[PDB]
């Protein structure tokens, strides 16, 4: 559960992402695919090569979903229900995977926003991502 | 853990550029801030009341050095991590009873710290190599639990 | 995140516990202490012997908090704020310990309410206990 | 896993009452219902749409019997779980890539099933003995990860 401070931190940092959103999203996926190769299993029909346009496109989708979550922070389940359906009901993604992507996103943010990635913001971002993961792995409809 | 020659090179090269006096404290400090239940193990360290307090604690910075020293030890003996961490496993498992998931968290925060420090140089393939190392270390520390 | 049917299942099951809530929380604690001895570390000042009156009184407390949580299912963060403060801020309980207690509670319920402990109710209580656990392990005030 | 003689007696006595044709099916079904992502591994089993469909699946029950059998095997070889489960570890880890936390969940649901069927008899001390066994089996299965 996020503190008001958490929400503020998240809005501030995610805000600084801006139009890089998608790039950051694609980099996080590539980091995931290389570091934890088992995750590729969920993308049987993707071109997971290095400058893959498929991954770039997907990265943008992921990044947009996070922007959506930020702009509905106080009522995530309602805003992300379609994503829960996909991830939880249709794909049946093992929750462990969410920890891997969350980690890869944190790594990406650290590598790009050195001044913003303070311990306090790192803490809020981790908590936020765990919140999002919980929604996407639950069947609540 | 087995790193291809290419991976070991990449790991090795970056590690020589790590500020050994500071990176360990940053990593320990962030563990304490990000996963606050871990503070319960460092009560004798003093004031861990605020992120600011954690990060400026002399004991956290000093202890951080010791932790980093352990990682350097692993890097030099990827071959026998288990042998290498035997005494540390006993300390952490049977004397401190630290849940093993905590070992993985520290390994991941170190990775975050490296990324923060090196920027673009901490590439996806470099990270991949570092993940195998960090998992190997955590697995060696958790040995007594296995 | 709980579905509306989860909420119904918990309310119904918790209803059947009723009068024995107290005895059940005490048994759950006892099961945890025996099965996962590391958990005893949080209670150094407790008599953890079999019929310890301390555990019995503590079991009541635990059970009362769960009853409250069930009653405030749509509003847990608000309802449990004080307990979150204690467990997350003051005691700094490692989150793994909440999974151990949750499991011991399910075992106690299965043992005492076999007819009610259907697959669906089991599933609903598990999610409920995970939700309680999340609240108690996060600092959000 | 070391069981005190009293613990071994307790374990054995309850295990002698288990309905071998039903319990593993109950356990496997409950895993699929309680932790639904696990269904991904059993898509070939057919209809797993609802609790009733899962619990009534013939493939679930048949498979469950195999699982129980592995538990019986472990009970007789507590001294050498890693050797006994070597082949099963390779299958689950190397071939299926089942995350090790899942091994822990199945053992716990098995415990919940025992508590369900044996109520009164499943006392705290009996559960404690069974928790050691199930942790033992889970660790042996995850050995390839270690
Ligand atoms: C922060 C967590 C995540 C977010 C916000 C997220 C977001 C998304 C979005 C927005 C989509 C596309 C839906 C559409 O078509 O509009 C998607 C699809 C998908 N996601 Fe995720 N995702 C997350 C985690 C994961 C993880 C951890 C995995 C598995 C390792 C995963 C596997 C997939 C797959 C396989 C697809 C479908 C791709 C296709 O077939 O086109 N997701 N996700
Ligand atoms: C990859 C993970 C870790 C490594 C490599 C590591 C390394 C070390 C080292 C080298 C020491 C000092 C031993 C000595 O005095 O020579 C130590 C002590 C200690 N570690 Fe860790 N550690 C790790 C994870 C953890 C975690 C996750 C926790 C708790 C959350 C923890 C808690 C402690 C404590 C409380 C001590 C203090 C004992 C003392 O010096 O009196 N460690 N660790
Ligand atoms: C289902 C989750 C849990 C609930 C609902 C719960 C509930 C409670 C309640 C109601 C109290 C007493 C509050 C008061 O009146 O002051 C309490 C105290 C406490 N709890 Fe929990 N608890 C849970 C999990 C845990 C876990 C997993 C642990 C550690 C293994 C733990 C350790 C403690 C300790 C050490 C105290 C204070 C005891 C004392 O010093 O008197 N709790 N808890
Ligand atoms: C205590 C833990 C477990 C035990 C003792 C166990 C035991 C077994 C056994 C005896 C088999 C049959 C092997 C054969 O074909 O001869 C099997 C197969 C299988 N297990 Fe497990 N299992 C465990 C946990 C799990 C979990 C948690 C999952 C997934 C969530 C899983 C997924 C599978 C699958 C998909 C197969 C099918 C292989 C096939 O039919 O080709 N197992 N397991």
């Amino acid at each position: 559960v996020l503190s008001p401070a958490d929400k503020t931190n998240v809005k501030a940092a995610w805000g600084k992402v801006g139009a890089h959103a998608g790039e950051y999203g694609a980099e996080a996926l590539e980091r995931m695919f290389l570091s934890f190769p088992t995750t590729k299993t969920y993308f049987p029909h993707f071109d997971l090569s290095h400058g893959s346009a498929q991954v770039k496109g997907h990265g943008k989708k992921v990044a947009d979903a996070l922007t959506n979550a930020v702009a509905h922070v106080d009522d995530m389940p309602n805003a992300l229900s379609a994503l829960s359906d996909l991830h939880a009901h249709k794909l049946r993604v093992d929750p462990v995977n969410f920890k891997l992507l969350s980690h890869c996103l944190l790594v990406t943010l650290a590598a790009h926003l050195p001044a913003e990635f303070t311990p306090a913001v790192h803490a809020s971002l981790d908590k936020f991502l765990a919140s999002v993961s919980t929604v996407l792995t639950s069947k609540y409809r | 853990v087995h790193l291809t020659p290419e991976e070991k090179s990449a790991v090795t090269a970056l590690w020589g550029k790590v500020n050994v006096d500071e990176v360990g404290g940053e990593a320990l400090g962030r563990l304490l801030v990000v996963y606050p239940w871990t503070q319960r193990f460092f009560e004798s360290f003093g004031d861990l009341s605020t992120p600011d307090a954690v990060m400026g604690n002399p004991k956290v910075k000093a202890h951080g050095k010791k932790v980093l020293g352990a990682f350097s030890d692993g890097l030099a003996h990827l071959d026998n991590l288990k042998g290498t961490f035997a005494t540390l496993s006993e300390l952490h498992c049977d004397k401190l009873h630290v849940d093993p998931e905590n070992f993985r968290l520290l390994g991941n925060v170190l990775v975050c710290v490296l990324a923060h420090h090196f920027g673009k140089e901490f590439t996806p393939p470099v990270q991949a190599a570092y993940q195998k190392v960090v998992a190997g270390v955590a697995n060696a520390l958790a040995h007594k639990y296995h």
